[PDB]
């Protein structure tokens, strides 16, 4: 940002940019280094009550595997097949 | 005798760490943070430390990662290559002693079991302001060396 | 016809809706000399008649492929070498027999 | 959704086609690509000027390690082995007695600093805020050995930092 | 009692490729003391070749043995196409490990070891 | 709820119905057949179904998992076949993912999948380096991750985890040289396990 | 050639170390009498490859026992 204008003209036509609008060194526009405390939120579990902790206990709710077969009509496939991605509208060409 | 034994010391002394030429084994994680190093915020070429030089004009190895079983022989083979004054720059807790990987049945517990080590760097990776933290202090050692005074003294 | 389909190495094909009547027909001569109460038999001629009346009742190729639901014609047609290929395959592996050795007490049980 | 990187016809008519042939003999865009550099001439550096300029850090920067105290002195370290359990380098160790005054205090506390990988795991696990990561990042050694922190060592590095090593916990336990 | 063989169905089909790993191994020393620039002769190279054949003697289940060939053709051919470097050649010969001691009075001055 | 992984009970479904339909296609060599309650498919099978079982399930039109995303082993000791090679495959096709499953013991070969998927070259030498599973009519099967002339499987449960010998350089003969391992601080071993269950879902009958 | 090829097997058998010369004869087993081994059979079968510049298979080499048999087989 303490370019002269001659370089800052010069440098702009070599490269065919503004490149002060850009400047890939950072000044005043950064956060400041030193900040308000924050006030952070607390979670959906932090409840007085209807808080059991068995109605919200992720880890026992997982069973074992579902045996379909063991060595103890339509054709199928995995899932249904994947659909056609769509050409960008944004921009489909580079 | 005296003076010029000490300028004449001190002169080889600054031409070798004005003109430390690294060559850097990068071996793992922390040689990312050397590149870091030789980027434009720290640019390790403007204290006269080029980028990459060849092992047969390196003055320094910079042992930047984990050093395996299977590659310590390699590394003992360049080091022997170098030509001398020669130092080493142990960087990162593996290279230092292992680190993370210290009890592994393939990883060589520190570099310094292959060669003489003259810094370590502690971190894991140390940043690229560590590292060059390290590469002045040895500079800083190099300063101190008194070969030709201890040479007269024989 | 399009000038390319997109992927590395899979060539345009000019005829596909021929390829493709030749490609299911041989599929189903093969499966004929499988057990007819092979289970691979019969889904795998599902399938394929399925897709053999779908190249019959449709002339035009971008709406075929829509049917098909297997992306390019072009990838149709190697689907179906891929599973004319299979299907000789399956005739010396003979997979419809019995399981050959039932495994030992717990090797699939988990945890231990 | 996707978008093609290099699927493009060139225009055959002769001006493009002599365009390409310009190119070609008078390399254009060779000369182009030296702008760009010649730009970057005559643009400010991003180097500082270590060590007289640093790197900037935060409050939350993982450097050496420190044992604290309590503002009277008292240590904070009662022994407790959180930071021993979860080290995933096992680069604590720590042995413990009643002191002499009955306290619940360390006789050894090393930490092998060439085995920790700087993880700040130890400073979560602590629910005394006993041991603790600092902001110093400077401290390489000429030897393998000084890097074997006991505990007078790790003491020393509190009552060395623990200017910066407090303001910098003000700064960010709300954030935990 | 009934398993899947590796290569041999039996043991003296094993024993014709533990000869023939055998005779690989024999001619191969002299160039191996040679390539690696080695310090042991010729002899000390076969010598050691002979040992380790000679420790795996008693083994009588082919699929071992065959297994056995297996790891010591991949030792060939790391040695003959020089994967290997001096380091890895010279680790068969540990002359750098001072020689334990084997009687049981030489065991009970030094330490508790059985 | 917040906390708590939704399920997924069409794609459940789905993988259930498919499995079956691999069961029926090839009752040969399939012993096994489960789908996870995360909804992850697994067939388990004869070793020597490896070849015919995942050539249909590369080739057929109902498949299509044209795409071999893993393959490794797992060593269980307290088994007769201690080595569970674990096939995880992916059909682009049909958007899904299947796990195949076979195991073998120290002496059995195992028929190499480098036929039906190139990719499976440097995986099975990985899992003969690493557990010394011996993959039949590899076009080239050696060690690729441990150091030559490294003796044993590390990966095996019953290798020590700092293995058997360390390297130094050695200045007499002037090489780096290999010895028995010392260390200077001993691999501190903890007893973790709660001796409380925490699972009743897979309490195993007693 | 019969002499010739017979007297050059003699030749290297006395090179080789494992065998005592005036225990060594042309009828003599390896095994049942110069008392040798398996491994050793292999080597001296080695230097017979050497001497008269051919190869012999192992299913040939684990019939010659004796240095008689070795010139036996060289006369093919
Ligand atoms: C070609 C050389 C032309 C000579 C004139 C150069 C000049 O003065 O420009 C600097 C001046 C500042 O550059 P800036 O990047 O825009 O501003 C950055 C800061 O504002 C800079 O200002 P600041 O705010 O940062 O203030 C700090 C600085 C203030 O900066 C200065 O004091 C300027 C020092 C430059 C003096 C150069 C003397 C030139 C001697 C010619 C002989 C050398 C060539 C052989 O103070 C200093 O640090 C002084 C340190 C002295 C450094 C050594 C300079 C002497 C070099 C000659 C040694 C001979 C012995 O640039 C201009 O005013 C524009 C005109 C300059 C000519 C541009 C032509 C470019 C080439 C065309 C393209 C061809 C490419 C192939
Ligand atoms: C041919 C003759 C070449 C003479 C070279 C003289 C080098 C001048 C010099 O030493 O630089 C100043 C240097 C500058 O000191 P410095 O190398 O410690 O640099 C300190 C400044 N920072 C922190 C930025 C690096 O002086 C000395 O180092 C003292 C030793 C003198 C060496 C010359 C002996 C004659
Ligand atoms: C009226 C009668 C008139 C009669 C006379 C008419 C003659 C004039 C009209 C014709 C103009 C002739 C131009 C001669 C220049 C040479 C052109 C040339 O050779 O370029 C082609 C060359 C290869 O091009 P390429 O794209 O790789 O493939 C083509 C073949 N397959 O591409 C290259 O050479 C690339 C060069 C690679 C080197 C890159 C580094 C250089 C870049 C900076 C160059 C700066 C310019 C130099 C100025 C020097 C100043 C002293
Ligand atoms: S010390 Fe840390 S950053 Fe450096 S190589 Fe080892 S693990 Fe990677
Ligand atoms: S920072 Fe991590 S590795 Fe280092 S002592 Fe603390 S817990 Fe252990
Ligand atoms: S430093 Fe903290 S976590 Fe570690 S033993 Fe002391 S009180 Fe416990």
């Amino acid at each position: 940002a303490s370019a002269t204008r001659f370089i800052q003209w010069l440098r702009n036509w070599a490269s065919g940019r503004d490149l002060q609008a850009k400047l890939q060194l950072r000044y005043q526009e950064i956060s400041k280094r030193t900040q308000p405390p924050p006030k952070l939120p607390v979670g959906p579990s932090h409840k007085l009550s209807n808080n059991y902790y068995c109605t919200r206990d992720g880890r026992r709710e997982a069973m074992p595997p579902s045996i379909v077969m063991s060595s103890q009509k339509k054709a199928v496939s995995p899932a249904p097949p994947i659909k056609r991605w769509e050409l960008s509208q944004d921009e489909p060409y580079l | 005798g005296e003076y010029v034994v000490a300028k004449l010391d001190d002169l080889i002394n600054w031409a070798r760490r004005s003109s430390l030429w690294p060559m850097t084994f990068g071996l793992a994680c922390c040689a990312v943070e050397m590149m870091h190093m030789a980027a434009p915020r720290y640019d390790m070429d403007r204290f006269g430390v080029v980028f990459r030089a060849s092992p047969r004009q390196s003055d320094v190895m910079i042992v930047a990662g984990t050093l395996t079983n299977k590659m310590a022989p390699a590394l003992r083979k360049v080091y022997d290559q170098m030509p001398e004054p020669r130092y080493v720059v142990s960087m990162g807790s593996c290279a230092n002693g292992g680190g993370y990987y210290h009890y592994s049945y393939s990883v060589v517990r520190g570099c310094d079991r292959i060669v003489p080590v003259d810094i370590y760097v502690p971190g894991c990776p140390p940043t690229a302001e560590a590292l060059l933290y390290g590469i002045l202090q040895l500079q800083k050692k190099i300063k101190r060396e008194k070969r030709l005074r201890i040479w007269y003294r024989r | 016809l399009k000038k390319t389909t997109g992927l590395v190495g899979l060539a345009v094909c000019e005829t596909p809706h021929e390829r493709l009547k030749i490609l299911y027909t041989k599929i189903l001569d093969v499966l004929g000399h499988i057990p007819k109460n092979a289970a691979y038999r019969k889904y795998t001629e599902q399938i394929t008649n399925e897709k053999l009346s779908m190249v019959k009742a449709e002339p035009d190729v971008k709406k075929l492929e829509e049917r098909l639901q297997g992306g390019q014609i072009e990838e149709v047609i190697l689907q179906a070498e891929n599973e004319l290929s299979l299907a000789r395959k399956m005739i010396q592996w003979k997979p419809w027999e019995p399981l050959v050795e039932e495994p030992p007490a717990s090797q699939w049980k988990w945890p231990i | 959704t996707y978008k093609y990187v290099n699927l493009r016809e060139p225009s055959m008519d002769m001006k493009s086609v002599t365009d390409r042939a310009a190119q070609t003999l008078l390399w254009t865009e060779l000369i182009r690509g030296l702008g760009m550099t010649l730009s970057y001439l005559f643009r400010e550096p991003a180097t500082i000027n270590y060590p007289f300029e640093k790197g900037p850090l935060s409050p939350r920067f993982r450097g050496e390690h420190a044992l604290r105290r309590y503002p009277s002195g008292e240590e904070r370290c009662i022994a407790c082995k959180l930071c021993e359990a979860v080290c995933p380098a096992q680069a604590i160790t720590i042995e413990a007695e009643p002191r002499a005054d009955g306290s619940r205090r360390t006789t050894r506390y090393d930490i092998d600093m060439t085995k920790c990988i700087y993880c700040g795991f130890c400073q979560e696990a602590c629910p005394v805020d006993a041991i603790v990561e600092g902001p110093n990042f400077e401290f390489s050694t000429e030897t393998h050995e000084e890097l074997l922190y006991n505990k007078e060592k790790l003491l020393n590095n509190g009552d060395k930092w623990e200017a910066e090593i407090a303001a910098n916990i003000q700064a960010d336990y709300l954030y935990r | 009692t009934s398993v899947k063989p590796i290569f041999s169905r039996d043991m003296n089909e094993a024993k014709r490729r533990v000869r023939e790993l055998y005779r690989a191994w024999y001619r191969e020393v002299p160039n191996t003391v040679h390539l690696f620039q080695l310090d042991i002769s010729v002899k000390q190279g076969r010598d050691k070749v002979r040992e380790m054949f000679k420790k795996n003697a008693h083994i009588t289940d082919p699929r071992v043995v065959d297994l056995l060939v297996i790891k010591g053709k991949m030792e060939l051919e790391e040695t003959i196409k020089v994967w290997k470097q001096r380091t890895h050649v010279m680790r068969f010969f540990h002359e750098t490990e001072a020689p334990r001691p084997k009687d049981f009075l030489s065991k009970f001055y030094v330490g508790h070891d059985p | 709820r917040p906390t708590v992984r939704p399920r997924n009970d069409v794609a459940h479904k789905q993988l259930s119905a498919f499995g079956e339909y691999v069961a029926e296609i090839l009752p040969k060599y399939v012993q096994q057949v489960q789908v996870s309650c995360f909804n992850e498919l697994e067939i388990c099978i004869h070793p020597d179904g490896v070849i015919p079982v995942l050539t249909f399930l590369r080739d057929h039109s109902n498949a299509q998992f044209k795409s071999l995303a893993d393959l490794t082993a797992v060593d269980i000791p307290t088994r007769q076949n201690r080595f569970e090679i674990v096939y995880n495959l992916l059909s682009l096709r049909f958007n899904s993912r299947i796990r195949v499953k076979t195991y073998t013991d120290e002496l059995t070969p195992i028929e190499s999948s480098v036929p039906v998927y190139k990719a499976a070259n440097w995986y099975e030498r990985e899992i003969w380096d690493m557990f010394g599973v011996f993959f039949a009519n590899h076009p080239d099967l050696r060690r690729i991750l441990t150091d030559y002339g490294f003796e044993g499987h590390p990966f095996r449960k019953d290798f020590p985890l700092s293995g058997y010998v360390e390297l130094r350089y050695d200045d007499e003969v002037k090489r780096v040289v290999a010895e028995p391992v010392e260390l200077a601080q001993e691999f501190r071993k903890f007893d973790l396990n709660s001796p409380w269950e925490a699972f009743p879902a897979y309490r195993q009958p007693p | 050639t019969l002499e010739g090829i017979k007297d050059r097997v003699l030749y290297v058998l006395k090179l080789y170390d494992k065998i005592d010369p005036e225990k060594l004869s042309v009828n003599s087993h390896f095994m049942k009498d110069l008392g040798l081994d398996s491994l050793d059979q292999v080597e001296i079968i080695m230097a017979m490859e050497d001497e008269f510049g051919f190869e012999i298979p192992d299913i040939d080499a684990e019939k010659l026992m004796c240095p008689q048999e070795i010139v036996d087989y060289i006369a093919d």
